[PDB]
């Protein structure tokens, strides 16, 4: 490979032999795209004029009242599509095109990755089929209607458990046959190399923008940048430019679900064991007998049962620290941001906010500059939040 | 490691190709599966390729997926898998037994420890569906140290470098799945790969004869055996009868 | 008054005598706020760092295929809240504050103005009560839940018809008593002076930004800027900076509803007669006996039964031209923008798009640079659009 | 224009304040309303303030809103309104009749034409609830030209300039609704406003006496009459009896 597939011991390319030329075609394309100024220019242009970048860094005025914490929110909820998904989905479609591909294959749980592939496909003239589990289709039919409205074919997986792990599989099976004409648009900074590396580079503008904006506003770097971790793209998008700034802490928040102790959680990096699945060697949600199981969380967008290799590596060397937040701590932080700053956050990003609130509340005289990554808006979650209250 | 060499020696004297059925272990029940495997051997299977149930198959989809489910429900734990494997070997001392696995189930309790329990129960080879030759060194070295032949898939999209690696690293047999078959088989022979068995879509006696004639040392019939099993799931004695005649047909056709 | 209340013959201050000092307090405050650099700076700062301005001007690449039309979309759907409402709601709350007020009163139909008042109130620490008709509450309960989540009190009007006209009334009645402590945050560029003028100046940054961006991208001004007209704020926000550029056409699109000929439409400026109601002399939806009646449209956000005075004036002197678009022409333009550029427009803005498509389709070899004002996103409309198809 | 002057002349000789009931025209039925207006006059109403039904009231809310609805349902068109107004004048030649309107209904068929039909049916004044004195010139000039007195509301928040304008522009009576009443009434007298009638919350005989004593030439009782009408809607003869005793009480109290 031209690039290292491993992040320490985490990573790899644990796929069937037949998919290995597809992954090496993809890595060659990417390395080449990276050196090409006009690739970059084309990607920048769509992010500005279509997607809405730079997004804003909002200083929270009211939520930090009576503590010594300054809190800034990186406004990925203001991105076209209403989630950071869009950044990388535009860069992978530009790449499918640069490789002469004409189709896109993708997988989903709660349809946000599906909707973002459908929208980048419709914009760039690629045909797009989305694999989504029948359990997920039944539950996420607003997002299904929306994917279909953008011209994408939605194929209901029924493989046993009919959830995202089954979707990911069937999507890889299809790409085994189609890889000459189709590109697989993988949803997070997980799976086989080069997807961990590709998805990160196509999300790193979140971190590069935060560094430039915080220095403009505050004249110094934050003390911590906080971001939730389903599979890890928004989190690694925020952390990447800060990794060499040893001064800046990087905290990743996994769904603690109903509580770690209950087992009903979605926190494999800190409470699952390493395994080899989804094409990578990484920590995951599994039984004592190596059968993989489902992540649980209040937010359906944090239900990937494993995490990106670069996160598991960053944890090992002690460079980033990973924490969990309960469903209930996330609901309270949802409610708090609504009521005090008039921003309805996504329940996924509420996990990261809830941690920054905890840090604040527990040590109210601690002077600290935090940046939370507000990764999506919560309009989809208002129905969920409405049965809960 | 050995039984394969012995089987290929015996067949080459007989001017005959190997016929290998694939079946998932525990499907549709443990007793049931043990009866199926005995009838397959009885009916003329030359070796056996046994699938263990996993979270889900990738390298194999629809029929196999359905089959794993039936075995999951049947309560086939890894403990039951090796218990079944030990008895199959106790009844049939000579049959080569190969396992089709996924990397997580190998890695779960230690790679080297998976291969030691394999050696203890009398398994001859392991094919780990999702470890490309680029990731195989730990699995290879561990299999070799426990005298388990590491089986590798040689795919349609094979290129020369891949061909040289599959011949340098595999043992037992090569699983054969651009390039004419005739050209793939010649390059494997040149590179001195283990005997190629054709695994793609062998479902008719006609197809086993075609494979042997092409220079493949024999044919693995995947889903077709599973199909008879599904087709007759509540008719068990005639499920077994259909299996027997099918394997006898398949096997007769390899005498070419 | 310090400012002219009339736009030709349209406008005025036709309120009860008791509200007249409230309107003159408000006009004095506004004129003063306009001359104050730090008012301006505070307003600019929130629009950038909170709301998300400048919004983008997206060139449509695919919808104009095989015609000689270039079409740009002004991306107000990328504004915080998902609609242009937000611009003026932030400027009127900054103004309520500058006048020492501590409450906000507002009215709604489909809750988008309600949600925008709730969010600006929660951000700036004002108490907020929203009057919304019981028919509207029953129909718009996602928006109600969302207003309540931001801490606003939602009061269900039941006055006869229990729709926006009844809401507007009850809101004025309340401000008759509260005007010393409360500010009425009027929803469109309609009602008594100075609201027509105030709402326009707090929406004019849409037009000022479009002029600067079109000259950057195309080196020339558009041939037409198209925008729908419920009561008129987005439309007058887009047109204002272009009014002296005689070269640029300005087309406003009213809801033709089921068809003008059927009577079931929402197009008073071109198919209603002048009357005096809602505090202004302007064209409106009324019977032959001067009783006001409801506007009808597929989009609930275009159901104001009258229009801003400055539009009726601009029509009179022939400076702007106003057209209508059917419910069905709006549904097709909704579907078309989804399927071809992966932007789900608001059904309100689909009326303006549908007109720009008609201009294009009818004269495909006509070379023309158009800018449509995409005033909101259509996530709220996906349920509506889903029973229609 | 005139009947007011005559009424205020007659009352001032009698050392008595004017009592004026408010009622909406057509509520709860046309016949019914005509019977109510006759009993109000019979029971001692000095003048009449009649509301027409409109889209919705602003200057008046709850009770009046409910009352307009009852009249809308009753089929009281503008045609029926002037037909009713002509018969009320045919039975009662002297009573001052004033109308409470909204600007749209005046403007609808021409301002000047509204005032001509008023003059033709024998209306004496019109109060247009939503035309501030700043917007009144067209309505004022048209009323004056048709000998209709333009009534203006003088609100609690009145300031001096407003006070001077209401005295310069109104005729018939001033509708009185910071500043002590006693101070408001004095400044109106100074500026030579038309006789102030107190309209806010006159609901008890005690309140009519208070108003007269304060220097207001009399009291308009708004919603209270409507309240008896609502309270007794299906009891009509005693709705009328309650009305009669109430107006007699109110009226007795103005003899002060
Ligand atoms: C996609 C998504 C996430 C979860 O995924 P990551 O890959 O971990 O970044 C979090 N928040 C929002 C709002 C999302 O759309
Ligand atoms: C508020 C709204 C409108 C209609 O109102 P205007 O006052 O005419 O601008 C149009 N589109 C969207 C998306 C809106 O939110
Ligand atoms: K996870
Ligand atoms: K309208």
């Amino acid at each position: 490979t031209l690039l290292n597939p491993y992040f320490g011991e985490f990573g790899g390319m644990y796929v069937p032999q037949i998919l290995m030329p597809a992954l090496n075609q993809l890595e060659e394309a990417f390395v080449r795209a990276q050196k090409d100024p006009e690739f970059q220019a084309q990607f920048a242009d769509l992010l500005k004029n279509y997607a809405g970048r730079p997004t804003a860094l909002t200083k929270c005025q009211n939520i930090t009242a009576g503590t010594r914490t300054t809190l800034y929110l990186k406004r990925e909820d203001l991105l076209h599509g209403g989630a950071h998904k869009t950044n990388q989905v535009l860069g992978q479609a530009l790449l499918a095109k640069r490789m002469g591909k004409s189709e896109i294959i993708a997988e989903t749980g709660a349809g946000q990755h599906g909707v973002a592939s459908a929208l980048a496909s419709a914009l760039l003239g690629l045909k797009c089929r989305i694999y989504m589990g029948a359990k997920d289709v039944e539950r996420q039919s607003p997002n299904v209607f929306r994917m279909r409205l953008m011209g994408a074919e939605v194929i209901p997986v029924h493989s046993g458990s009919a959830t995202l792990k089954d979707a990911c599989n069937e999507a890889l099976r299809d790409w085994s046959g189609s890889y000459e004409t189709a590109h697989y648009m993988l949803g997070t900074a997980a799976g086989p190399h080069p997807y961990p590396t590709i998805v990160r580079e196509f999300q790193r503008m979140i971190g590069e923008e935060t560094k430039a904006q915080i220095l403009d506003k505050e004249g110094r770097l934050p003390d911590a940048v906080i971001a939730c971790v389903g599979g890890g793209s928004n989190a690694i998008g925020m952390f990447a430019d800060f990794i060499n700034d040893t001064s800046v802490g990087l905290i990743g928040v996994e769904p603690g679900g109903h509580g770690i102790e209950t087992g009903e959680h979605g926190a494999p990096l800190k409470h699952g064991r390493v395994g080899i699945y989804f094409g990578m060697k990484a920590p995951m949600m599994q039984t004592a007998d190596g059968q993989i199981e489902e992540s649980y969380s209040i937010s359906a967008g944090l239900d990937f049962p494993s995490v990106g290799p670069q996160h598991a590596y960053l944890n090992s060397i002690g460079r980033a620290d990973y924490v969990s937040i309960t469903d209930d701590e996330a609901l309270e932080a949802f409610k708090t941001l609504c009521r005090h700053e008039g921003i309805i956050p996504a329940l996924e990003s509420s996990h990261a906010l809830a941690h920054a609130l905890k840090m604040m509340r527990e040590q109210p005289e601690k002077e600290q500059l935090l940046v939370v990554n507000l990764s999506g808006r919560g309009d989809k979650d208002i129905f969920t939040v409405h049965d809960i209250l | 490691m050995e039984r394969y060499e012995n089987l290929f020696a015996q067949l080459n004297d007989r001017r005959e190709g190997a016929f290998v059925p694939f079946v998932t272990l525990g499907d549709p029940g443990i007793e049931q599966s043990l009866k199926i495997i005995d009838t397959l051997i009885d009916a003329g299977a030359d070796a056996l390729e046994l699938g263990v149930p996993f979270s889900d198959p990738l390298a194999d989809g629809p029929t196999i997926q359905n089959a794993n489910l039936r075995a999951f429900a049947a309560g086939v734990t890894p403990a039951q898998c090796f218990e079944m494997l030990a008895l199959i070997r106790e009844k049939h001392p000579t049959i080569p037994i190969g396992l089709l696995m996924y990397a997580n189930l190998v890695f779960n309790n230690g790679i080297d420890a998976f291969y030691a329990r394999c050696e203890q129960v009398g398994v001859d080879s392991v094919l780990v569906a999702d470890v490309p030759v680029e990731e195989s060194a730990p699995f290879r070295q561990a299999a070799l140290r426990h005298n388990i032949a590491p089986i590798f898939i040689c795919p349609p999209n094979a290129d020369d470098d891949l061909l040289r690696q599959v011949a340098s690293y595999g043992r037992g047999y090569t699983y054969l799945l651009a390039l004419p078959l005739h050209h793939l088989i010649e390059k494997l022979k040149e590179y001195h790969a283990a005997p190629a068995l054709q695994g793609f879509g062998i479902s008719s006696p006609e197809q086993v004869s075609a494979a042997v004639r092409a220079g493949a040392a024999g044919a693995i019939s995947g889903s077709a055996i599973v199909k008879i099993i599904e087709k007759n799931l509540a008719s068990p004695k005639q499920m077994l009868a259909e299996l027997r005649s099918f394997v006898s047909a398949m096997k007769a056709a390899s005498r070419a």
